[PDB]
């Protein structure tokens, strides 16, 4: 017999096989530590081997045979460098964002904050404001732009029907969701087997885009399952918490080997927590870019409602010419000059007229 | 502040030629 | 006067489509800096007591002495006017 | 068999050699207690020596003589002042900065921030706010206009791709490095130990110049390292935290006999914590110079983003001549007026038409 799955490795050492709902069930195979040593396989490795039904007294198989590792011949599982020895790199291979439904919102995103391989970000934005549809947008615009890489989403903390309408408008694309009504427990559990399982395939030179929903309540659930962690920061909020959603999102980077890791996180601000607008804080300086959206400019039903001002990212000539550069300079100026509400309304009137390409360098010569 | 004239759209030639540049290659491929 | 009025009057017809050419050619002129000139290399005005009109002494003259050349081309809808129009006046 | 690299005593009156990778590595040679005695030998110190392998059931190797210490004779190393009795004096020795790729800048910085051998100086701003460019660029400066001072760079607590850049585009000068996926122990570790070899090393009469990434998200970082250390202040911070990064930044000193310790960092301010903003004025007690970055300034994209009204030094005599000094209090009764946003263009223009003594010229 055969047994196939995603590697779990527990605090005993024996690790569980998921299916498509990605938690805890039985079709599980134990991999006993002599052949996690002797694999050199972390949790989340998609292992396949011929492991015989669970013997007597035995109630989960043993995967007596292991035949193909990460999609590949497993010698290079165990012969490979360490991911923390990877060369880092900053982005250099920007994502074309170029979609023909809501043109105007992708190269809104594109034209100020532009996105890499390896790009860690923030959209940054106050609950019932935009983040969801805006991240479900982006991810289709990926999956028409970028189909070779491995795009994979992480709802945590959601509504379920929202889950139900994204997995239906995901085009089969990996969709992974957790709503509320599940424990936290659940929802710690399953990101970080998500962890393990991108750093893995990273690991095997790929790109892999993260789309986090809710990192905010991502760190809230955290919080709340964080039994102790001792001193209690600024408004009620664990020290030492953040540093799994901080290995989590810091792990995020451009890859000079090859393959990349891009995550981007919705984060909700201006919520009046001062919980919330801190851990805002602590992952703001961890990532390289961070687009805000404003509770009245959404109030006001414009969408994008992007706080244009204070939205950046970091190393632009690295994913933009001195031209591209330099025209960013000159139309932040102008935005600048330029008040959000207003700034939002007259561009939208102002980019619609041309695509992406025809906006990007018709603006070239306009901006 | 005839309409006629009020408002006539004022671009140099080597703008035009990169406008319309933007306008062949905006029929990709 | 100016080079060749009579040449102006010719190659429009009607003088207010002239005016509002040469004045929107002053405005953008003034807006980006005469950087923005297409007849920037040898043939530029010239003052008297030293080169002053290299830079900025009179921006109708410089339009059109622009529009002299065929490097000018004018029409009622060459491009979608939305987005100069709203651009134009926020710098 | 030669062994280098600097010493790392262990707490188990042993002692390590570390190599060049910056961190607790295996080429770590053994100097025990009495070997510390009789040589008088502090840890850091650039130690070439005999040694000799393990041996059966012993795992580290073990140092067999002393030859070379911070490039001198041991016997020599025996005799030498230690270096809390140094006296120390005001920064004397300044530092010309009109460099060919951005003389804007670093105009700004003479103008505003004359920059001296053993200088204790700062810089403040909120997260992603201007600092390590501008950092790598009076690095690259210092490359130049003083190539003798050992330029050492320490990174805490910040993303790989920007210690990875910052190595290759600082030119091979002392890139340190320790970034926020790192457990807070190395970064303590990494830390403390450029602390004391920078110690010993001014120690011989040495000008060290010293990057020090984010010394308030070092702050900031150190109360992640801060498992207690005492009672908790305003906003979240403990009693006996500051110490080691105050011992760590106050070592910053011009010292009369020889030699300097200037010390750079970056600070970061207006996080909206309680916790960060305190830290900011308790070291701005301890440092001589602190430089102001405003966000309405980077918001507009508009570098230096420089908040000049904030910024000022301390005792500007004592590092700049009577005449210099002179000049450049006419010109602070000058410069004191225009306001931010008009004074960031004006006196970007007015450094752009020609350098700083040009201009004077
Ligand atoms: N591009 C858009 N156009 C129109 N309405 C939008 C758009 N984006 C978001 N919305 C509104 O906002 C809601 C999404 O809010 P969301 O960002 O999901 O909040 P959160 O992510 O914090 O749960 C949608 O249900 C919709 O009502
Ligand atoms: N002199 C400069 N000119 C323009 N941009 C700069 C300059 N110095 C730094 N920056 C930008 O500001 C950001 C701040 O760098 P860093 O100190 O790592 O961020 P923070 O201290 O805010 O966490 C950098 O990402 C860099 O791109
Ligand atoms: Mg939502
Ligand atoms: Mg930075």
């Amino acid at each position: 017999r055969l047994v196939k799955g995603y590697l779990e490795i527990s605090q005993d050492g024996y690790g569980f096989l998921t299916e498509n709902l990605h938690n805890l069930e039985s079709r599980v195979a134990i991999v006993s530590a002599g052949l996690i040593k002797q694999y050199a396989l972390r949790a989340g490795d998609y292992v396949v081997g011929q492991a015989r039904p669970p013997r007597e007294n035995e109630r989960y198989a043993t995967l007596l045979k292991v035949e193909a590792v990460n999609n590949l011949d497993p010698e290079a599982a165990k012969n490979r460098p360490r991911f923390d020895e990877l060369t880092p790199q900053f982005p250099d291979r920007q994502i074309r964002l170029e979609t023909t439904p809501d043109e105007l919102s992708t190269r809104v995103i594109d034209l100020l904050a532009p996105i890499g391989r390896g790009q860690r970000g923030l959209i940054v934005a106050p609950p019932k404001a935009g983040k969801t549809t805006l991240l479900k947008k982006i991810a289709n615009a990926v999956l028409k732009n970028e189909p070779d890489i491995k795009v994979i989403v992480l709802l945590i903390d959601e509504r379920p029907e929202e889950v139900t309408d994204f997995r239906e408008s995901v085009q089969g694309a990996e969709v992974i969701a957790s709503t509320f009504d599940e424990p936290p427990q659940n929802h710690i559990r399953v990101a970080e087997f998500v962890h393990e399982r991108a750093k893995r395939i990273v690991e095997e030179g790929g790109h892999v885009m993260i789309l986090l929903d809710s990192i905010t309540r991502l760190a809230r659930a955290n919080n709340l399952v964080t039994p102790p962690t001792g001193r209690t920061l600024s408004g009620g909020l664990d020290s030492a918490a953040l540093y799994f959603p901080k290995r989590f999102l810091g792990a995020a980077r451009n890859i000079r080997g090859g393959g990349s890791l891009t995550i981007l996180a919705t984060a909700l601000v201006e919520t009046g927590s001062r919980m919330d607008d801190v851990i805002f804080e602590e992952f703001k300086g961890t990532g390289n870019m961070e687009l805000h959206l404003s509770r009245r400019l959404e109030e006001r039903r414009i969408f994008p409602a992007i706080d244009i001002l204070k939205s950046g990212t970091r190393r632009e000539e690295l994913l933009l010419g001195e031209e591209v550069t330099h025209k960013m300079w000159l139309l932040r100026k102008v935005l600048a000059d330029m008040d959000p509400a207003e700034a939002m309304e007259m561009l939208l009137a102002r980019l619609a007229r041309t695509k992406n390409n025809k906006e990007f360098l018709a603006s070239l010569a306009a901006r | 502040g005839s309409d006629f004239v009020r408002f006539t759209q004022v671009v140099d030639q080597k703008t035009l030629k990169a406008i319309e540049e933007a306008r062949k290659e905006a029929v990709e491929a | 006067a100016e080079p060749g009025i009579d040449k102006l009057f010719g190659m429009v017809d009607s003088k207010y489509r002239l005016t509002v050419v040469v004045a929107k050619r002053a405005q953008q002129l003034l807006r980006h800096g005469f950087k923005n000139t297409v007849l920037e290399p040898e043939e530029r005005p010239k003052m008297q007591t030293l080169e002053g009109l290299f830079d900025d002494p009179n921006a109708v003259t410089w339009a059109m002495k622009e529009l002299l050349t065929g490097r000018l081309v004018f029409g009622e809808n060459l491009v979608p006017e939305d987005r100069l129009q709203k651009e134009m006046e926020r710098l």
